[PDB]
């Protein structure tokens, strides 16, 4: 019944079309009209079957991929999309991305969303500060979900989007990839500001920057000290650890059998560990 | 199986509002439409509207716009209809029903939620026995019964012997009295030879007033 | 809105007869659905997409039609088909139902079984009295109950209720309750209900003396 029943041709995309059967929709609704009024479909109570007919017509119209004009309003049609189709998309507006990420909010990242993110970043040429803000907002563990190789392609300018808690899942490899980028982003700052910004990254910092910070009265939180690289705290002197921890040197004895602290103590002489007056023990015996 | 479990009877005063529910079971209701239908006692059916849960979209019969608001909780696979600014004309039985796959009508209906709009307070029934006698006997068949008097609002649920007794039973429609209260009767015809051995109990239930009564009817 | 008019509004068919009911629409409708509803029950889908029978519907039922006229046909009416049938148009928003066609079953005449129940002692203790008069299993539906207290014809103090057509017998039942105060009830002695029906050659009467 290719022909559309008389008086049933759709001049407009409205709710009156919900009582059209699938074939009635295929025969009575022109694809260009749908493309122009996509913005109305998400407010109409169309069944999954009728929405399938609609997506079929949208495909008929755009065989080279949808335009962002239609992709912004896809709504729950973005779920009936295939990754192959999304790989042909040119999505540029952050608001389009925010609208598509809101359709499957809460649930785990679907393959469609991964492909959308990849196409978006490959179009923008990088992972921007704004784009990273968006992605972390929708998916909090996004940053630490990237390999140390992928994480290496992040420009330093976008580090201003990385909040401290966004690194509470990153492994030492990722932290080591990130610390230079944050060092560059926060470079050109002065004193307490640099530290306030780089404290959450120092878990991937080397020994040289640690000594440089010690020589500038930083008063490093001991909880931050516990997050440092064991291999990077060993080559430090008692005077350096003292200048770094500032007044927080008191908590050393409380953390005397823990990751970095015990390994550092065991590599120091008791004659110098006793210079702190805190009662530390485990130093290389004199002689 | 597919089941649409509706909320219970409701009583509300004019100008107020109520919210009735429809729990869907046996299928993923995210894809189907949920329609609501109104039926006033002694009248025909009237479509209110429909809702799709995946996007919570809703389409209404213009008559019932501003009167019925459809919502959905996908977590519990439940649909809700909120009836607003209640008047007397809103007193009726409201069904929920699932739409077919390709517009194939309403294939699974709910059980019906009664909604009564009145300024009258709820009152529980008084259950009295209609005992069998010689004037209730006519050819080896006797008639026993229960009288559920002075209650409001409807409905009332009457059974016999916890449902085991069904044949010969007649539970008549309730009649409204000048006092504003309902009263109905439930009778059953039985063999006269059993009245001495068979126990006959009528089980009445009025949910609006949390009243459950089991009344044994005895001869003489 | 499409206005669907059903005809006949009431149908009375003897078992074995072929019957046909019609739904007339104000405008052309692509499809029509037919639901069966029996009193005190939710409507059930009987025919969908104009002519397809729903799961479990007997084969004697059929649906057809087009444009402005649709119809539902029962080849051999059986006593289990007494009910109201509603048509629904699935063409133009909004959905609209028909006023319904109610199907009753014809059967041989059956006179009523009359019983009378005096007021229980519990109710009298409560302060009211209700005398019940039961007409059990009769046909046709038209019957006349008339209360009489000490041969005095009563009026305005009685209420009647009729049941729907039984599934087994295709018979109706009726109950008439006469309500009074304990004082008014104790003022008199004889209480009778007189029943007039097509199946009774002359009025029947069932009575009792208060106390005896
Ligand atoms: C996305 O953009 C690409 C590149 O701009 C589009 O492919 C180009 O299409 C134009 C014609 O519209 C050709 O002249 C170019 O040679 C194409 N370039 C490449 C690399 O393919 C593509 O059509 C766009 N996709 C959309 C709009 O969905």
């Amino acid at each position: 019944k290719t022909a559309c029943p008389s008086g049933k041709k759709a001049r407009e995309i409205d709710e009156s079309l919900i009582f059209y059967k699938k074939w009635e929709l295929e025969a009575c609704v022109d694809a260009a009209l749908l493309a122009t009024q996509m913005d109305r479909v998400n407010a109409i109570p169309f069944t999954y079957e009728q929405l399938d007919v609609l997506k079929h017509k949208l495909d008929e119209l755009y065989p080279q991929g949808y335009p962002e004009s239609v992709i912004q309003h896809l709504g729950y049609l973005f779920l009936k999309m295939s990754p192959e189709d999304i790989r042909k998309w040119n999505v540029t507006s952050l608001e389009t991305l925010k609208a598509l990420l809101e359709v499957n909010k809460g649930h785990e990242m679907s393959p469609q969303v991964a492909t959308l993110i990849d196409r978006f970043v490959k179009g923008r040429g990088q992972l921007d500060k704004d784009t990273l803000d968006t992605l972390t907002a929708f998916y909090p563990g996004y940053l630490c979900s990237l390999s140390p190789e992928e994480l290496s392609s992040v420009p330093p300018s976008s580090i201003w989007a990385v909040r401290p808690q966004d690194l509470d899942t990153c492994d030492p490899r990722q932290l080591d990839v990130l610390y230079p980028k944050a060092r560059l982003a926060f470079q050109n700052m002065n004193g307490s500001e640099y530290f306030v910004k780089i404290q959450s990254f120092l878990g991937g910092a080397p020994t040289e920057d640690l000594k440089a910070l010690s020589q500038q009265n930083v008063s490093m939180d001991l909880a931050t000290f516990m997050k440092l690289r064991t291999d990077a705290v060993l080559p430090l002197t008692v005077a350096e650890v003292q200048k770094l921890l500032g007044p927080h040197v008191e908590g050393l004895k409380a953390e005397e059998r823990h990751r970095p602290v015990r390994d550092w103590i065991l590599r120091q002489r008791q004659d110098d560990l006793d210079t702190l007056g805190l009662g530390l023990q485990g130093g290389i015996p004199n002689g | 199986q597919v089941q649409l479990q509706q909320s219970g009877p409701e009583l509300e005063k004019p100008g107020a509002s109520v919210k009735i529910s429809c729990k869907a079971s046996g299928y993923s209701f995210t894809g189907y439409t949920m329609n609501w239908v109104k039926q006033s006692h002694g009248k025909s059916l009237e479509w209110i509207g429909l809702i799709t849960p995946y996007n919570g979209a809703s389409s209404y019969n213009q008559k019932f716009r501003g009167k019925a608001t459809l919502t959905v909780d996908k977590s519990s696979s439940t649909a809700y209809m909120d009836l607003l600014s209640l008047t007397s004309e809103d007193s009726a039985v409201y069904f929920c029903a699932r739409g077919g796959y390709d517009g194939r009508g309403f294939d699974y209906w709910g059980s019906g939620t009664p909604v009564t709009v009145s300024s009258a307070s709820t009152k529980g029934p008084s259950v009295f026995p209609l005992a069998p006698s010689s004037k209730s006997t006519s050819g080896g068949t006797a008639a026993l019964g229960c009288l559920v008097k002075d209650y409001f609002p409807e409905p009332v649920t009457v059974s016999w012997n916890s449902g085991a007794l069904t044949s010969g039973v007649h539970t008549f429609p309730a009649v409204l009295q000048s006092s504003g209260l309902y009263s109905l009767s439930s009778v059953v015809t039985v063999p006269s030879s059993s009245l001495g051995t068979q126990t006959y109990i009528c089980n009445v239930n009025h949910k609006p007033s949390n009243t459950k009564v089991d009344k044994k009817v005895e001869p003489k | 809105d499409i206005e669907l008019t059903q005809s006949p509004a009431i149908m009375s068919a003897s078992p074995g007869e072929k019957v046909t009911m019609t739904c007339s629409a104000s405008s052309s409708v692509s499809y029509m659905h037919w639901y069966q509803q029996k009193s005190g029950t939710s409507p059930k889908r009987w025919i969908y997409d104009t002519s397809k029978l729903a799961s479990g519907v007997p084969g004697r039922f059929s649906g057809s039609g087009s444009g402005n006229s649709y119809s539902l046909t029962i080849s051999s009416v059986e006593a289990e088909d007494d009910a109201t049938y509603y048509c629904q148009q699935w063409s133009k928003h909004p959905l609209t139902f028909g006023s319904g066609t109610k199907v009753e079953i014809k059967r041989t005449v059956a006179a009523p079984s009359v019983f009378i129940f005096p007021p229980s002692d519990e109710q009298l203790k409560s302060g009211t009295a209700s005398v019940v008069c039961l007409l059990n299993n009769f046909y046709p539906r038209e019957a006349k109950v008339q209360w009489k207290v000490d041969n005095a014809l009563q009026s305005g103090n009685s209420q009647e209720s009729v049941t729907e057509q039984d599934s087994k017998d295709s018979t109706y039942s009726l109950s008439s309750t006469l309500t009074l105060s304990k004082a008014d009830y104790e003022k008199h002695k004889v209480y009778a209900c007189e029943v007039t029906h097509q199946g009774l050659s002359s009025p029947v009467t069932k009575s009792f003396n208060r106390g005896e």
